[PDB]
RNA sequence: UGAAAGUGAAUGCAGGUGGGAACGCCCUGGCGUGCACCAUCGACCGACCCGGAAGUUUGUCAAUGGAAGGGUUUGAGU
RNA sequence: GUAGAGAUUCUGACGUGCAAAUCGAUCUUCAAAUUUGGGUAUAGGGGCGAAAGACUAAUCGAACCAUCUAGUAGCUGGUUCCUGCCGAAGUUUCCCUCAGGAUAGCAGAAACUCAGAUCAGUUUUAUGAGGUAAAGCGAAUGAUUAGAGGUACCUAUUCUCAAACUUUAAAUAUGUAAGACGCCCUUGUCGCUUAAUUGGACGUGGGCCAUCGAAUGAGAGUUUCUAGUGGGCCAUUUUUGGUAAGCAGAACUGGCGAUGCGGGAUGAACCGAACGUGAGGUUAAGGUGCCGGAAUGUACGCUCAUCAGACACCAGAAAAGGUGUUAGUUCGAACUAGCCCUGAAAAUGGAUGGCGCUUAAGCGUACUACCCAUACCUCACCGUCUGGGUUA
RNA sequence: UCUGCCCAGUGCUCGAAUGUCAAAGUGAAGAAAUUCAACCAAGCGCGGGUAAACGGCAAG
RNA sequence: CGAAACCACAGCCUGGGGAACGGGCCAGGCAAAAUCAGCGGGGAAAGAAGACCCUGUUGAGCUUGACUCUAGUUUGACAUU
RNA sequence: UGACAUUGUCAGGUGGGGAGUUUGGCUGGGGCGGCACAUCUGUUAAAAGAUAACGCAGGUGUCCUAAGGGGGACUCAUCGAGAAUCUCGAGUAGAAUAAAAGGGUAAAAGUCCCCUUGAUUUUGAUUUUCAGUGUGAAUACAAACCAUGAAAGUGUGGCCUAUCGAUCCUUUGUUCCCUCGAAAUUUGAGGACAGAGGUGCCAGAAAAGUUACCACAGGGAUAACUGGCUUCAGCCAAGACGUUGCAUUCUUCGAUGUCGGCUCUUCCUAUCAUACCGAAUUCGGUAAGCGU
RNA sequence: GUCUACGGCCAUACCUAGGCGAAAACACCAGUUCCCGUCCGAUCACUGCAGUUAAGCGUCUGAGGGCCUCGUUAGUACUAUGGUUGGAGACAACAUGGGAAUCCGGGGUGCUGUAGGC
């Protein structure tokens, strides 16, 4: 019972596939103080862009 | 368990350096294990033959194999080119020393070879280099060995030990 | 283990929400009520022919129990439960090390 | 049989260097780490808080979170047939900047510079590193360097 | 949605960001536009943890009621 | 002692018999607890038993019959036509689990997106990490040899070691980076942060713009459902327990299982090479005296064996020897090396595969010519897959 | 012709502390379901007998 | 006059290798129809899903101080009263 | 005899006379052992990680109101010198740090002193063993409340690496909480939430033997039994001393008849006798023809 | 250039013997009212500058111990890949790559950032 002979061959059969890399990650895993700040900054940035678009 | 061999130096072990210039090595040619019991038996054989032929004070025999590896008993792990025995004698006892080591080859397993060393006795210098440095005074005997001059250390700490040394 | 009979710790009471003096007591298991639904269901199932109908635990292995501290808030009588590690020798409010 | 503790078989990995024991250098706390930075994890045995697992010693990853006294590092760990993202909260005592990323940033700065003067002069600039080319043809003069003939040496008995 | 009593899904063009199908436009690319999809940031509904404004009658001080707002937690949601 | 009743021995006969218990001879008992007919009672967890778990219709440590019942089955055995495409696992985790399941992996179908991208069982450039091999003991620790000095020590030495000792420290494997999610400038938001628009994070508006920032090669990725498997074995190298093992247990890679074919006489994993149907050519490993396709080839040597030698894995042998011989090395002598011989010692007749072979058809080395696999090459045909056309 | 010693244990057997205790009943608390308290037989605990009882050589 | 058992196909050896004792494979020795009476070396001869051992979350007869119960039995209480 | 007993229902007890079940798993076959069954350190282990044996040397089911948290001051083990225990010189840790072992530590993590309860409450996010499930242990934060310090800061138990537990049931804490469904009040019960009680066979059944009377399904995955494999002479000189040679479980459990004797044959030589020589009735060489 | 304060790398900076140090700075130093702490103002705390370079401190010397680099060791030890290579085995050589360590010898005995003082 137990051996590791075939497992590496079985592993590379379908490659050692990397996880998909996305542009934005979740603001989870981040500091709660930082995360709530970024909400307020992003909320104001969205408002600022919309007002600038409306006035231009 | 206690090793069967306890004495590694036999003969005139208190002898100096200059009177015994010739050195002959019994070296193992094969990678093998040599039992402490076999080392003791060869030691007895070599000592008995050398004392019978050349006397007690005409040789110094040193066993360089130490049985530290354990297998009930101990064995000495030896490599290719590792020296097993070393006999330092005068130039006249060359045949006696060679015959003594050749007879003791039969007590050892594997292949053993007899080589006359180019070094002066048990020293690390060749015979010509030792003679030159002895003449120049950088070598002073100390019991069974000799102290050699070295560049490091204080000048007074080396001059008091080596008074007749002629520094250039 | 030695635990002082009184300690100042945070009280989760509605009116306290701060550190208050608490009297420490060891939690003791209360009496088993015969009116509990498990006891009532057990009695009806056990009644009648069929022998014993529920597992009876004979393989007791642990010799020590986790000690639970019940903290009586001095101000608002709020009680809080704290559990410590297992200890063979337990005592409340003993003499200090000297 | 094994024992599977967190610090099992870490006798030599977490050991302090010879004559490097004692107080930790203070410069470790004065370096700023930002998200996206490349950092090499090297566990310091003196600080037993915030230690990563013995797998992460010697691993390099990208910082994703910066904390009061710690750094969040993103490592990819081989689990069977895939790469898993492992997010290790490791104190800055066990973290150092990767010199490779610096060197890349300086090379990027140089490449942008060479591009600027190339456009200013109207020439095209070679910006891509090349593997070592085969040796070029060159003359070798024998003046005062007359070749000495060598023969293999005979066997000698020198122990 | 909650164990229940119960409450019960639009700040916005039913919302921003990145990639995108298809089309348009311009001199291989560029600009506009973005279906489906996933990364993601927020809003709404319910549970939970706070918070007690109207109103209701019945004890008005109280009883009942539970809007505003706060969580950056939770759901097999909008 | 006969009739009658038994059934000791021959372990006789017979042993698909006359017989699903008999026949022969011998032997026990034979006037009583004797032998027996018919009638009658006791019935299956019951009877009955001078007791053997005996007997209870050739059925007895629980009879027989029919039912519930097609009881149940992690166990054994079988499981029915063809071709085409793809193609495993014996490993992880949990289980009163170890002959079994669930679970992840391997695997098949069906899709969906993405794209010169986003990648690699690879190298390079850049930069990390480690304490194995070696090395060391006049460096710590631990073990150990020998004198000399200074007074059991101390000083400088010296001989020799270490799996749990070590300053130092490889080789091979190992983490990451090598850009358009780029760079530079401007500029906005925030309740975070700072002494402060100071930072920080996300942005805006511009600018450089496929030599777009190493080599090489490939199109790439994700979803869904499910089968089988969850006994493995061999070889290389590293290695543990073991007196040893065609022994037990591991680590990396390749094979066998699942795989034919040429060679090793023969053989699951050794060497070469991987396979659609054929023609021609040329090769691998191995070979060319005959069996056997192919030089009883070329050059220089060694060997004489009263049961020589003959090609890796592999079918097994040693120290030490020789008035064997051919060479070498050093002072006639000691040696050092090859071949041969001795050491060498089993049982049906018998195995370089056989015959045989001796200026070999043995052994070592070089050199050409030649032989042939389903391998490679050109071609024809079959099928699959892939891409380009097709409103005449 | 004899059948030795042993009641410790186990088994059997006839006397007791008040040590136990169920169902009924009794006493109190409650608005009640009920909750406490006391009492209860037999069986056991305690004491005696018994081995041509099981057995051991308390007895050796 | 007239069965049966048994029967993959069969039937000469030696060695090799191989699931480690071949009738078949590989290399040899060899090799002549059809038969009769004997015979017990071989066919790892036949007979029977090893009866010993082990495995099974398969049984059963027996036992006891196993687990859970039970006919009976002793005692109490109520009813008959 | 006599309102007892006998019967009827219930309640104790007794009850292998009888009934139904059970009587772990791993394991160089099983049984007896031991726990390699949950677990930690140094090794096996071959310089990332991962890696086995009933491999090796040891541990663990605790201990602690400080041996936890913060701050200050101090330096330890030893050695030398000299006074009827303390004194100053050196002192790289050679001491201590609860417990096994390794790592870590000197104006400290060590030894004293002072104040303390961050060993607290609520989230989510990570790491390890991993299926990236659970459990356990751990890391970095966040929202409160605090300890401490002049402060920076540190603290969510022990300097780090082990010291542990589901469903069901029961029990406790908590809410001016929810329900008992015709309407209420009061008891009682049932919920939500957070703990604990316990499963050491530690992802967690309630469980004594025996068969030689034994029975089934299987097993050469597994023993006995047969096969295979594995374990006297020559060298050296004082014939001592040395040295070199001549258990496993692969096959068989739809069966290979199991010791000895008797009988009969054949082979080997490692020679008892016979034949032939050789060495001082005693020892060797050729020799398996014949006998034994 | 020298000194002080704060440091960075943390011995080329450490340990030891000896010889120097002008200015300033630093240090030794006098005292115990107070703040403060001890058996003891010796340490710590506070007030001051009367003398001193004796020490700290800076610097120099020693073929000093040590430490850091360069070479020797050394293409040695070891190791990745390969052979129907050698050898009974042990092991060894070769082909294509990587490549140490001690001993030994040469050199070296801190450099530097900010703010100041002489």
């Amino acid at each position: 019972n137990h051996t590791n002979h075939n497992q590496n061959k079985k592993a590379h059969r379908n490659g050692i596939k990397r996880p998909q890399k996305h542009r934005y990650d979740s603001l989870k895993y981040r500091d709660a103080k930082f995360r709530r700040n970024q909400k307020f900054a992003n909320r104001g940035t969205v408002e600022a862009i919309r007002q600038a678009k409306a006035s231009a | 368990p206690d090793s069967k061999i306890r004495i590694f130096d036999l003969g005139r072990k208190r002898a100096g350096v200059d009177e015994f210039p010739l050195c002959i090595h019994l070296v193992s040619n094969e990678y093998e294990q040599i039992t402490s019991e076999a080392l003791e038996a060869a030691r007895i054989c070599a000592n008995k033959y050398l004392v019978k032929i050349g006397g007690k004070d005409s040789f110094h025999l040193r066993v360089r194999a130490h049985p530290f590896h354990v297998v009930n008993g101990l064995v000495a792990r030896v490599n290719i080119g590792q020296i097993l025995m070393s006999v330092r004698t005068k130039d006249s006892s060359r045949a006696t020393a060679i015959e003594a080591l050749r007879r003791c080859q039969y007590k050892f397993p594997g292949q053993q070879r007899i080589i006359v060393s180019k070094k002066w006795g048990f020293s690390q210098y060749a015979r010509d280099e030792y003679i030159e440095k002895r003449s120049r005074g950088e070598i002073i005997p100390d019991g069974c060995y000799a102290k050699f001059l070295n560049k490091r250390g204080s000048l007074q700490e080396k001059l008091d030990l080596f008074p007749e040394a002629s520094f250039n | 283990v030695n635990i002082p009979k009184t300690r100042k710790t945070y009280c989760p009471g509605k009116n306290c929400r701060k550190h208050t003096v608490h009297r420490v007591t060891q939690y003791k298991k209360g009496p088993d009520s015969k009116l509990a639904q498990g006891k009532r269901r057990y009695d009806r199932k056990q009644s009648g022919f069929g022998g014993q109908t529920k597992p009876v635990f004979h393989k007791k292995a642990k010799v020590t129990k986790k000690v639970v501290l019940r903290l009586e808030c001095v101000s608002c009588k709020y009680k809080n439960q704290l559990v410590l590690k297992r200890c063979k020798h337990f005592e409340l409010g003993g003499e200090k090390k000297t | 049989p094994h024992s599977y503790g967190i610090r099992a078989r870490t006798r030599y990995t977490f050991q302090r260097g010879f004559r490097e024991h004692g107080q930790i250098r203070l410069s470790t706390y004065l370096k700023t780490y930002k998200v996206g930075d490349i950092v090499d994890i090297k566990v310091n045995g003196a600080v037993q808080k915030g230690m990563p697992h013995k797998y992460y010693h010697g691993k390099t990853g990208v910082v994703y979170n910066v904390t009061q006294s710690s750094v969040g590092v993103l490592i990819y760990k081989v689990v069977g047939n895939r790469y898993m993202e492992k997010r290790v909260n490791v104190r800055i005592e066990h973290v150092k900047h990767s010199k490779c990323r610096q060197d890349f940033l300086d090379r990027v700065k140089a490449n942008e510079a060479k591009r600027k003067e190339a456009k200013a002069q109207g020439k095209t600039v070679q910006l891509r590193r090349q593997p070592a080319p085969p040796a070029k043809a060159h003359f070798v003069s024998t003046e005062n360097n007359e070749p000495v003939t060598l023969h293999p040496v005979a066997y000698d008995t020198t122990i």
